[PDB]
DNA sequence: ACGTCCCTCTCGA
RNA sequence: AUCGAGAGGG
């Protein structure tokens, strides 16, 4: 349920976990879906 | 769904529980496991249909694939992961468990078979008892490095008339291969005969293992004893065959070698004397790791793993690869608000030294994490760019 | 859903004679029971008690699958002698063995006392 | 979601020792795998069945009716 | 007694308070 | 013969990059000269993009 | 004196350990598996309720009554109620059981296997107790109740082997080693440097002994003498739990010979 | 693309797979709901109108 | 955090340990930043305090003490679930990112008041268990408290091939 | 690169060679320059090959 | 699943007095196949059950934390002393035959979740049935029982 | 146990989920494609907020 | 049918290699000496640090006195050379090099090789 | 210009 | 029922 309420749908490289990312999203938690590392979850 | 083999007619055999079940060796052609995965079934409401089903698409008449002219199936996981505990002249069948492999068997002619151990402790063996599954009729000969008439290390296969001669089964003999037992048996013995024999094999394997058994634990990646003494200074010493072409390479003595830039050949000639780093040190513990191993027995028959599994589970992790490079430098010419700038390091340009016994740190860690995404990229976004091309 | 009953693991059904002997169709002299409603507990002991018989030649048995409760036994004896009786001696050889536990604990229980 | 009653692993009665178990380690203050191991439970089958309870029954009755 | 630097286990209650100011939905409430 | 060398081609293909997620980037995945060099084999296109005369 | 001798090592309210001299481990296998599941013993069945105002489920309740533990000393009077005549139970195959309980208690109320009560006809036999080996006496806790929460529920106990189910478990866990020095090789090691001095000593090696290293190994060594420590719930004592082991087998054997001679 | 060249099917399955080292290659361990629910035409012809009287 | 010649210490540890017995404490007295992306680029931070000033896991260096900031736990890049998982340090990348959104696909007690809440399908486990294996972080997400699994006694090796 | 071409003594042996790369693909006239082997130089270019030398 | 993208469904169901068993007379709840380690390198699998095999005998809840200096010898440094083998493993018996088994077996407590696909929520089956109205064909899915 | 954030809206418990976006009123410039006619190109997202 | 050889040998060299259950053995002989022959030999029976035959007796199923030597078994010759001859059991092989025995040793998977001592 | 195959849920005019 | 949007399963 938390995981649900920190989710960044993020719209639409991007898919990549980037340097910036670093303790904002998670490194390896999102979805293996067709959107993967589009939502990220902070 | 893509091919033939995935469109296989089977017989019917009404079962329990709400499970559709196949047998383990027909797992492949599917690509197909049993951690989630729904199968689909159809029913001919005829019979001309049923005998189109079963004259044309039966599961051992596509013993063997047109597509790479091999056998598209064969001995995987338990059966053959100690299919060569068994076929070891080191493993011996005692009087009362023999019975019981021959019963198993459903085509057995009933002859208890000369021991090759007489009186002094009557005894049989692995490839003796295995044999009478390999249809009385079947020569096949097989030689790889090292392998005389007199064989010393078991390697390579000989088996006349349905017994084994010598040599070891695995991946090679048994599994899916060219010249292989299955693609033998299926050409001169016959699709059906074959089939029988997958059966034949799985069952009086099986039976064996459950009482040898055979498990694994974090005992068989920790080689702790002076290799991973050794396995610390090529993690050093290829640090110096990088720290030498470090200041090497920013006091322009660096040979601009022919065609690539002064900074591509940085890279291009330290990422060889990284993976040649990573690679050979993992290959320090393949030798450490005795015989009696069990992921060292894993791989020695091929029923799982490979040589990197082991470097990245013992050794040391290696180097981690956005976009085929090393890391990035997001931020300002460096790679984290944690390291120097205008820094070209591996121990922060993307080298996990620590392994997966050990434990990352968190840069390390962090790497790692980046290079996977892509390759769930790979797989989740990009796994549409071939499934196009086949329509 | 598609559970079966675990009854099933030993109240034999409808009509479903416990023991069921064929003979061993290529193998001399060979029987081939289907015990019924049964598992290893017996199977194993049966089996490796006739693997004293004197005249007794093959013995062992399998599970034709853990779904199901029925397993097979083979024996295959000297010429003449029976296969029956040698299961026959092979079952008292058990029961009396056993008998002697009964009364060899009880004897040994009925001493100590906490 | 209460103690259930004996041990998933052998199945060894474990409903009763729960109410004993929490004095142990408050009412006498004592080691948690102290206090298990001195109710009778070497398996770490059974042990495992107390140490990783957590008795949501209690914020359940907390309920207005 | 207050010259003395800071730990691991040290950190832990720092975090362990930056919830108790802010929880674990800040940002949505806030 | 036809349907049956497709499948035969494009098989191999879906799995050549429908299984690099199994180690952690590597090389020759599905994103190096491969399943997109295809891509350009079966579209023709002139804009290749790395041509290369290999001259004796 | 016999065959298959035995010893006794200890003996105790709850468990009991004993040597198998001259048995056989296929038997003292098939043995100790019978003893799990295969013996005789008496536990709630069906159960239907009236009124349940607690937090748990009916059904969830449900399940924990049936492994509660009942006396079953006597048991073999009773007789298997599927097996017997009376359009469903009676007293002849079943002992019927209720349980009030209602939240008087402003404090939080408990209910124990000790609040159970038995509405049937005994017959005068030791059946449907429900064993307390509680300190305080006080059983095992079903549920919890705040004051104004009810159970109205009665409990039909009925005679089962745990091959149906494990609430018919008579047994728990049961001990079992043999040849402590592996001197049968009956199973290859596991050892980085030294084997040996890394895989402990069983607390059992002291009773058989070392192996005198520059002998060799005999390819003549038997299976033979069996360390065994064998523990039950209660519902039976412990020595009936090992003899009306030893019992059932001997039944199971027999009714070989009793459908061999029908053929 | 999708009512022709493609469409859906009566009697046909669905469900969760496992494996079986007991069993065959060629055979599939379908469940009876399945086969309670599956039928299948066949004509009544002396060869085994003395089995269809039997299952009706 | 923030550095000069580390702010925050034994004393600012204990200055709230009363508290169950204040995050604008340690801003307040200067301790501690809030720092965004962009701000990221201007700084240092040693990974951790102690690991950086001057057989166990073969450990990453200090080097130039230009120091701005200090890592509070690394551990806090996790995310919300993935937070759960027992020692992701030593797990392939791409396993983490699965059992991440896969306890998301669990069984477990999913509030308290399940039983006077009436919602459109919902699952709840029958004897919930918190699991022998905890992470600093669980506390924080509240899990021990309504755990998702049973510490299931488990033993891997072949058997019936099953 | 080593090349594999007969040893006159009649078995097949390993002298290599020499070959010049390209970063660029016109063909049509580095078909003709001195001292190369026309006969064999190649360019991935399957759509240049098919306009110099020929459909086949 | 347990905690490390470790899935797969139930394969068949045994009973205590069938499966293996250690000395002391515990047994296995659960049986993972070794051949689903080395393809995914899930070495926490591996340490969390270590680890946790002491959080039982111990009573002192384990740490699963990340960047800890906690070795794995570190753990089977207790491991070994209370009494168990210092890698976990066990000598285990064939539970058919009360034999020994050859290889002894790793054995812990691994935390394992339930996840939310039940096998009788899945099946289906279909055999004529329900009937599309524009396109005739048949219907899509378990819950309008279609093709 | 509960920890709030969501809205109740004819009965279901429904989210809002952060909609990210490149901050407005910023510079950036790229470089563009090979075959444009451009070099590279200077971008501020005018949008007061 | 009758003993079909007779020599006698020792040690010339002992080897397991991550083996530990069988031991191949290397031997040349002394009664007769201008031979060799290695044979795979289980030592968890019969070790060494000493005569040999070949026989065929003292198709058809096995019974549970041939027994006057002490290590015995039972293997098959799958091909033979010559200036040698290779018998297999079940996977433990074994070589014997010489000129003379083409009268009494013959290419069959017949066998009972002995020894004592 | 089309942009991998199938499957299970849940919800607003 | 129909179209539209949404999360998961291989
Ligand atoms: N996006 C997808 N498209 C097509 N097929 C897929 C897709 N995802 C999974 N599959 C199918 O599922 C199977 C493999 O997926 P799965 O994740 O089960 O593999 P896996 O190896 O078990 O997972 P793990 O990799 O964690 O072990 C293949 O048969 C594959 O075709
Ligand atoms: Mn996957
Ligand atoms: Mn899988
Ligand atoms: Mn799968
Ligand atoms: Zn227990
Ligand atoms: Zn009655």
């Amino acid at each position: 349920t938390l995981s649900h309420l920190r989710r960044t749908n993020t719209p639409i490289k991007p898919r990549q976990l980037h340097n910036t990312h670093w303790g904002l999203v998670c490194p390896a938690e999102t979805p293996e879906g067709q959107a993967c590392g589009l939502v990220k979850n902070l | 769904s893509l091919h033939k083999m995935s469109m296989m007619a089977h017989r019917v055999k009404v079962i329990p529980y709400s499970t559709f079940r196949l047998n383990l060796s027909v797992t492949s052609p599917y690509n197909a496991d049993f951690d989630g995965d729904e199968m689909n079934l159809h029913v001919p409401q005829s019979e001309e249909t049923r005998a189109e089903l079963s004259q044309l698409c039966a599961v051992p008449l596509q013993i063997v694939s047109p597509q790479s002219n091999k056998p598209c199936m064969g001995i995987v996981q338990d059966t053959l992961c100690g299919i060569r505990k068994l076929t070891l002249r080191d493993t011996f069948i005692e009087l009362d468990q023999v019975l019981n492999m021959l019963y198993w068997v459903p085509d057995w002619d009933g002859v208890i078979p000369t021991p090759a151990i007489i009186k002094p402790k009557p005894l049989w063996s692995g490839k003796q008892i295995l044999s009478v599954a390999i249809p009385n009729g079947i020569h096949l000969q097989r030689f790889d490095e090292g392998t005389t008439l007199l064989s010393p290390k078991d390697n390579g296969m000989l088996i006349i008339d349905g017994q084994i001669i010598f040599g070891v089964v695995e991946k090679k003999t048994v599994g899916s291969s060219n010249g292989g037992l299955i693609h033998v048996v299926t050409r001169e013995k016959g699709p059906q005969v074959c089939a029988k024999l997958f059966g034949n094999i799985q069952k009086v394997v099986n039976f064996w293992l459950l009482h040898n058994g055979f498990s694994t634990g974090i005992g068989d990646t920790i080689a702790d004893g002076p290799t991973m003494r050794e396995i610390t200074e090529t993690i050093a010493e290829a640090k110096k065959k990088v720290l030498d072409v470090t200041k090497e390479a920013q006091a322009n003595l660096l040979t601009a070698k022919h065609g690539m830039t002064l900074r591509e050949s940085f890279e291009d000639n330290v990422v060889r004397f990284l993976n040649e780093a990573r690679d050979k040190a993992g290959r320090l513990a393949e030798v450490n790791l005795k015989d009696l191993n069990n992921v060292k027995q894993m791989v020695m028959a091929g029923s799982k793993g490979s040589f990197i599994n082991i470097a990245q589970m013992s050794a040391c992790v290696g180097q981690q690869s956005v976009e085929g490079k090393r890391i990035a430098f997001g931020f300002v010419d460096r790679t984290l608000p944690h390291f120097s700038k205008d820094d070209y390091s591996p121990e922060s340009k993307g080298f996990v030294e620590n392994s997966y016994l050990r434990g990352l740190t968190p840069q390390e860690f962090f790497f790692h994490a980046m290079g996977g995404r892509e390759g769930l990229i790979d797989t989740a976004v990009k796994t549409a760019e071939p499934g196009y091309i086949q329509r | 859903m598609n559970a079966p009953d675990r009854f099933e693991l030993f109240l034999l059904g409808e009509g479903e004679s416990k023991l069921k002997i064929d003979p061993d169709t290529k193998a001399p002299n060979a029987v081939v029971i289907t015990f019924e409603k049964e598992d290893h507990t017996l199977g194993n002991l049966i089996r490796a008690e006739l693997l004293n018989d004197r005249k007794v030649l093959f013995a062992a048995y399998k599970v034709e699958h853990p779904f199901f409760a029925r397993f097979k036994l083979r024996i295959q004896t000297t010429e003449g002698y029976d296969p029956k009786d040698a299961l026959k001696n092979a079952c008292n050889s058990i029961i009396n063995k056993l008998g002697a536990l009964k009364t060899n604990f009880e004897t040994e229980w009925n001493l100590q006392t906490l | 979601m209460i103690v259930p009653v004996r041990c998933f692993s052998c199945g060894k009665v474990v409903g009763d020792k729960w109410e004993s178990y929490l004095n142990l380690l408050q009412e006498d203050e004592l080691d948690e795998g102290t206090a298990l191991s001195r109710l009778g439970l070497k398996r770490y089958c059974c042990r495992r069945m107390i140490l990783t309870h957590v008795d949501l029954i209690e914020k359940f009755l907390r309920y207005n009716p | 007694d207050e010259s003395a630097p800071i730990t691991a286990e040290d950190s832990w209650a720092v975090i362990s308070a930056f919830f108790r100011e802010k929880g674990l939905v800040s940002q949505q409430l806030d | 013969v036809g349907v049956l060398a497709a499948q035969s081609i494009g098989e191999p293909a879906t799995q050549m990059t429908l299984n690099t997620f199994h180690f952690a980037g590597v090389a020759s995945k599905k994103v190096t000269s491969g399943v997109p060099r295809l891509k350009e084999i079966l579209n023709v296109a002139k804009n290749m993009k790395t041509p290369s005369l290999t001259v004796y | 004196e016999e065959g298959p001798q035995v010893k006794i090592r200890e003996a105790s309210k709850d468990n009991v350990d004993f040597i198998l001299s001259n048995v056989d481990l296929a038997m003292a296998n098939s043995l100790r598996r019978v003893m799990i599941a295969e013996i005789p013993t008496l536990a709630i069945d069906s159960v239907e309720v009236e009124t349940n105002t607690t937090v748990l489920a009916d059904e969830f309740i449900a399940h924990r009554l049936g492994l509660i533990p009942l006396q079953s000393m006597d048991i073999e009077q009773l007789e298997y109620s599927r097996d017997c005549f009376c359009e469903d139970h009676c007293d002849k195959c079943s002992v019927v059981l209720t349980l009030q309980a209602f939240g008087e208690s402003e404090s939080t109320t408990n209910v124990y296997s000790k609040d159970l009560v038995i509405v049937s006809n005994l017959m005068g036999r030791n059946i449907g107790h429900p064993i307390i080996q509680d300190k305080e006496g006080n059983g095992v806790l079903i549920c919890k109740l705040r004051k104004g929460q009810e159970l109205k529920l009665t409990c039909v106990a009925k005679k089962g082997i745990a091959k149906e189910h494990a609430k018919w478990g008579p047994a728990a866990a049961i001990e079992f080693e043999y040849d402590p020095w592996n001197k049968l090789k009956h199973t290859d090691y596991w050892y980085e440097q030294d084997s040996a001095k890394e895989w402990p000593q069983s607390k059992n090696c002291e009773y058989e002994d070392p192996p005198n290293e520059g002998d060799p190994f005999d390819y003549k060594a038997q299976a033979d003498t069996f360390y065994m420590n064998v523990e039950s719930v209660g519902s039976i004592p412990v020595d009936q739990v090992v003899v009306r082991g030893i019992d059932t087998l001997q039944k199971k054997v027999a009714s070989i010979l009793l459908a061999l001679t029908q053929m | 693309r999708g009512n022709l060249m493609g469409k859906r099917v009566d009697f046909s399955a669905r469900t969760v797979i496992s494996g079986d080292p007991n069993l065959e290659l060629d055979q599939v361990g379908v469940p009876k709901s399945i086969a309670k629910t599956l039928t299948y035409p066949e004509v009544v012809t002396p060869y085994n109108i003395d089995r269809l009287t039997q299952l009706v | 955090f923030i550095v000069e010649d580390l702010k925050v210490r034994k004393g600012h540890i204990a200055k709230l340990m009363a508290t169950e017995y204040t995050w604008s404490s340690l801003l307040n007295e200067g301790l501690v930043e809030y720092i965004d992306a962009e701000e990221e680029e201007s700084i240092l931070i040693a990974m951790q305090p102690e690991d950086l000033e001057p057989a166990k896991r073969i450990r990453v260096s200090h080097h130039a003490t230009t120091f701005t900031h200090c890592e509070i736990h690394p551990s806090m890049i996790l995310g919300v679930a993935a937070s759960i998982i027992p020692f992701p340090d030593h797990n392939q990348s791409p396993r983490n990112t699965y059992q991440s959104a896969m306890g998301k696909q669990a069984m477990g007690v999913f509030l308290t008041n399940y039983n006077v809440r009436m919602d459109t399908m919902a699952n709840i486990l029958y004897y919930p268990q918190k699991p022998l294996g905890t992470t600093r972080a669980m506390e924080y997400l509240k899990f021990r408290e309504l755990p998702a699994g049973q510490n299931a006694i488990v033993a891997i090796a072949c058997y019936s091939g099953y | 690169y080593d090349r594999k071409v007969p040893s006159p003594t009649g078995e097949y042996v390993k002298e290599p060679e020499w070959v010049l790369e390209t970063d660029g693909v016109n063909l049509s006239e580095v078909m003709t320059v001195p001292g190369i082997d026309p006969t064999r130089i190649y360019t991935n270019s399957f759509i240049d090959i098919m306009e110099v030398l020929g459909i086949e | 699943a347990s905690r490390h993208g470790q899935k797969g469904t139930i394969g068949i169901t045994y009973r205590r007095e069938d499966m293996p068993f250690t000395a002391e007379g515990i047994v296995p709840d659960l049986i993972i196949n070794p051949h689903a380690i080395p393809s995914r390198m899930t070495v926490a699998h591996l340490i969390e059950c270590l680890l946790s095999k002491v959080a039982a005998l111990s009573g002192n809840e384990g740490d699963a934390s990340p960047f800890t200096d906690i070795t794995v010898e570190g753990i089977s440094k207790l491991l070994r002393e209370h009494g168990y083998q210092s890698r976990g493993f066990e000598v285990m018996y064939n539970g058919h035959t009360g034999k020994k088994l050859m290889a002894q077996i790793f054995f812990g407590p691994t935390y394992y979740q339930r996840l939310r696909h039940m096998v009788d929520d899945k099946i289906h089956a279909r055999a004529r049935g329900p009937m599309q109205v524009l396109t005739r064909q048949p219907v899509e899915g378990r819950s309008r029982d279609g093709g | 146990f509960d920890m709030g954030g969501y809205f109740i809206i004819n009965g279901s418990e429904k989210v809002l989920i952060a909609q990210e976006r490149s901050a407005g009123n910023i510079v950036q410039v790229f470089k563009k494609a090979a075959p444009s006619p451009i070099s590279h190109v200077a971008e501020i997202r005018s949008a007061l907020e | 049918s009758n003993t079909l050889f007779d020599d006698i040998f020792q040690v010339s060299e002992v080897d397991p290699g991550r083996y530990n259950k069988v031991c191949r053995i290397e031997a040349a002989s002394t009664t007769q000496d201008q031979c060799k022959l290695t044979l795979d030999i289980n030592v968890e029976l019969f070790p060494v640090a000493l005569t040999v035959t070949i026989a065929s007796s003292l198709t058809r199923s096995w019974r549970p006195l041939a027994d006057d030597y002490d290590y015995v078994m039972y293997g098959t010759a799958y091909k033979f050379e010559e200036v040698a001859v290779y018998y297999s059991f079940g996977g433990l092989l074994m070589r014997l090099e010489g000129n003379y025995r083409n009268l009494n040793n013959l290419k069959q998977e017949n066998a009972y090789l002995l020894i004592r001592r």
